[PDB]
């Protein structure tokens, strides 16, 4: 029998992802699928600054090549799911009926 | 010899398993029996009060 | 450093089909 | 030609068969991609629940490796030296002023400036080589003089074990020290890690008697403390009677001409476990150079660092 | 305001190979070719 | 492995249930499962007084658990393995300190009886969480309480010899690390009893056995040394008592000052690595 009739009102959130917010601007971002693959800390910078040709004191000097290194920040990020025992056993058994 | 001994611990395994099945299939009729008692006033009360 | 014995085959690019540098 | 004691294919069978699962992937970029390992996490948690012979195969395919803990500390740069070696017990002395954004710990070289200004071979000229200033640390301890007449000082000292990951900068260096749990390197990979204890500071306790657990030791000498590092094989309940016979030869002797007063001055030094390194692995000396000179340093693998107590002897 | 949003890539970038394409020397066309086409592209922008 | 234990509560629950387990999620209760006997709820009924010898005991009898949380009839809780670390806030009605504190202890709460025990009218098992404290705090208010209790009740025996405006000028606040603390107010009596007994015993047990010991070593520097410091006057009156007597004054004295001893150290040793201030909590393992 229909007895009551309750409204309840749940909180919509506005769920975010990294690409749709803005600060993606900042970092060129990847996928590298498995970071267990860099096995060094720290990254080699090829800095390659370009010539000005003089031309009256006659003093050339080619593109002063230096390399520097720089580190590889890594982070840790966790969190935990709350699926229930029983939603997993009626998702493991295909029903067939409506 | 290792077969035989696989198949022993595959029967090793497989009664534990039919220990924990039989061991709820009584734990289930022992938790019905325990409700049973406990929502059960005695006869000296219902022969009254019914 | 690392790199020095080590032959380097190819190398990986951030999806830069026409540029060269970058990461 | 002919046949080997082993066959390949059944090694190669058992491998297969005691090989851990892989870990569960769990792709955020494409939805196809993300049914799928949802869809195996489903499946993972069904055979890995329901009361069938898959439960029991795969809580037995199951090995329990786990990361041990990590101290993250913001020191001052200038109070350390970043061109000390990496795996350096450090000792973080407590700060008693909670207005304080930064805490201060020590390598051994720090702590034997600091005794020896409270007061040599070359380990003296190698810190005074490399902490310029025993007036730094004079004045970034608060109270020294006070804290070792009432001696006290090995309380506030809290060895927070071995420094793996030590970053530098220009104010506030930031380090992080493993404190419990095997040494392993964090941000850097985890490939491998060594304890360098200078060896003018560190004794064999059984060459003097003539597992592997290591003991740090301070000891109040009658003019000035100093700390020394105990490495010995024997038990962890008895350490306290070989180390009292140890000391027994110095301590009447220069404790003859001091007498205390207002009571304070009896406890003779304190001593805590540092840890447990193997006893497959010895303990391999090598070279500390500054830029100035050298150093012999003892070099410690495979180490577990579990910080007891300090025990007075 | 300029404007009111912003259109970026939907996804990640993902890490492309360069370098390994091993296929043989095709002609004295292709190495020309891409020879010219290695060299000029210092003097144009387009 | 599921360190986690399960424990069904016996009727139905209520509100502020929910919120004083919401209040005591963080800290911890021993262990013997029995909805009865979970933790401290055995000692702290009050048909026996609540002692501190056999509560202590109790405490270092049974292992210890980390309470997660309470459903509608639930009790999810885990106990503690010596081998991982679990997370640890304080959750303890005195608020006292964290400033990264490498040796911790667990001891009932002295403080108050009603500060740490939460009490049910529908379920009578007023369960009730130690103390955890660091541990210059915890030898400090252990000092400041037992010295406390003893002139407590020598003024009650003479009220001429000792006063309380003195003693609640230094005995009522500890002080660590910076913070000043304060602190005042029979299982106490009793601790003290023990510890005030062993206290006069220690003098003839100390004179026999120094005197057993005292030419061992016939010419030694250490022995020697020891020799000389001792009083005076108390190495004189020991040959006058009988055998017996004298053996059953050393047995006694022996199972104190062990019992004293271990119960001066500080029980369930626990052991902190990082200590997060915003969020109030450390990790932890056991030592």
């Amino acid at each position: 029998k229909f007895e009551v009739l309750l409204g309840v009102y749940t909180n919509a959130i506005q769920y975010v992802r990294f690409l749709e917010t803005a600060l993606a601007v900042s970092c060129v971002n990847t996928e590298f699928k498995d970071l267990s693959r860099m096995t060094d800390g720290k990254i080699q910078f090829r800095i390659s600054v370009p010539t000005i040709a003089h031309g009256d004191g006659r003093r050339p000097s080619k593109q002063r090549t230096f390399i520097v290194v720089k580190n590889c920040h890594k982070h840790h990020i966790s969190t935990e799911m709350e699926l229930s025992m029983l939603d997993l056993e009626i998702l493991h058994s295909i029903p067939e009926t409506p | 010899v290792e077969y035989a001994e696989y198949v022993g611990a595959v029967k090793t395994v497989a009664s534990a398993l039919q220990f924990g099945v039989d061991a709820l299939e009584r734990g289930l009729i022992n938790t019905v029996l325990s409700v049973k008692l406990r929502h059960a006033p005695p006869m000296f009360i219902l022969q009254t009060l019914a | 450093s690392a790199a020095e014995g080590l032959f380097h085959s190819f190398d990986l690019l951030v999806g830069k089909d026409a540029r060269e540098a970058g990461i | 030609k002919v046949q080997g004691s082993v066959d390949r294919r059944r090694l190669q069978r058992r491998i297969a068969g005691l090989l851990p699962p892989p870990a569960r992937r769990l792709n955020i970029s494409r939805g196809s991609e993300f049914t799928r390992d949802v869809r195996g996490l489903v499946e993972e948690h069904a055979q890995a629940s329901s009361l069938s012979a898959a439960a029991v195969w795969r809580a037995g395919l199951l090995a329990p490796w786990r990361p041990p803990v990590f101290g993250d500390f913001l020191i001052h740069a200038s109070s350390f030296n970043n061109a000390e070696a990496t795996g350096t017990p450090l000792f973080q002395f407590k700060q008693s002023d909670p207005f304080s954004g930064v805490d201060a710990v020590f390598t051994p070289l720090s702590l034997f400036i600091l005794m020896n200004h409270g007061r040599g071979g070359g380990l003296t000229r190698m810190a005074n080589l490399l902490y310029d200033s025993p007036a730094t640390l004079a004045d970034l301890v608060p109270d020294f003089g006070r804290l070792v007449a009432d001696r006290r000082f090995h309380n506030f000292i809290t060895p927070v074990g071995p420094l793996v990951e030590n970053i530098k900068s220009t104010y506030l260096n930031k380090i992080t020290t493993v404190v419990h749990g095997p040494v392993v390197s964090k941000a850097i990979p985890r490939s491998t890690v060594k304890v360098t204890v200078p060896q003018e500071a560190f004794v064999d306790l059984d060459a003097w008697l003539s597992d592997a657990r290591l003991y740090v030791a301070l000891t109040y000498e009658e003019a000035g403390p100093r700390f020394t590092f105990f490495q010995s094989s024997r038990g962890h309940c008895q350490i306290m009677n070989i180390l009292r016979i140890y000391y027994s030869p110095s301590i009447m002797h220069r404790y003859a001409v001091v007498q205390p007063l207002h009571i304070e001055e009896l406890t003779f030094g304190a001593v805590a476990c540092l840890g447990t390194f193997s006893a497959t692995d010895g303990w391999r000396r090598s070279a500390f150079n500054y830029r100035g000179s050298s150093l012999p340093v003892v070099e410690i693998d495979s180490f577990y660092s579990n910080v007891s107590d300090w025990e007075v002897i | 305001e300029a404007d009111n949003q912003i259109m970026g890539p939907s996804s990640y970038a993902s890490f492309v190979v360069r370098g390994e394409n091993l296929v043989t020397a095709v002609s004295y066309g292709r190495v020309m070719r891409t020879f010219e086409h290695f060299m000029a592209r210092i003097v144009d922008s387009p | 492995m599921d360190l986690k234990v399960v424990v069904s509560l016996s009727s139905r629950l209520y509100t502020d249930e929910i919120a004083k387990m919401q209040q005591r999620i963080g800290c911890i209760l021993p262990l013997a499962q029995n909805v009865q006997g979970l933790g401290l709820g055995q000692v702290y009924s009050l048909e026996t007084v609540p002692d501190y010898v056999s509560m202590y005991n109790y405490l270092s009898d049974c292992t210890l658990a980390v309470l997660d949380e309470v459903s509608v009839d639930s009790l999810i809780l885990t106990k503690i393995v010596p081998g991982q670390t679990y997370a640890i806030k304080n959750k303890y009605q005195p608020f006292f300190q964290w400033h990264g504190t490498g040796s911790l202890s667990v001891m009932p709460p002295v403080f108050g009886r009603e500060h740490a025990t939460v009490k049910l009218e529908s379920n009578d098992v007023d369960i009730v969480f130690p103390m955890v404290l660091p541990t210059p705090i915890a030898e400090e208010v252990l000092q400041k309480i037992l010295l406390f209790n003893v002139y407590s009740r020598v003024v009650m025996q003479a009220p001429g010899n000792a006063d309380m405006l003195d003693v609640h000028m230094h005995l009522g606040s500890v002080s660590y690390l910076g913070h000043h603390y304060e602190l005042a107010l029979a299982l106490l009596d009793n601790l003290s009893l023990y510890f005030c007994i062993m206290v006069t015993l220690l003098p003839r047990a100390s004179m026999r056995l120094v005197r057993g010991l005292i030419r061992h070593e016939h010419h030694d520097l250490l022995n020697l040394f020891q020799e000389m410091v001792p009083d005076e006057i108390a190495r004189i009156d020991l040959d006058d008592l009988s055998v017996a007597d004298d053996l059953s004054r050393m047995r006694v004295m022996m199972t104190y000052l062990q019992s004293l001893a271990s119960l001066f150290n500080l029980g369930p040793r626990l052991a902190t690595a990082a200590y997060s201030q915003e969020t109030l909590t450390a990790t932890c393992w056991l030592r």
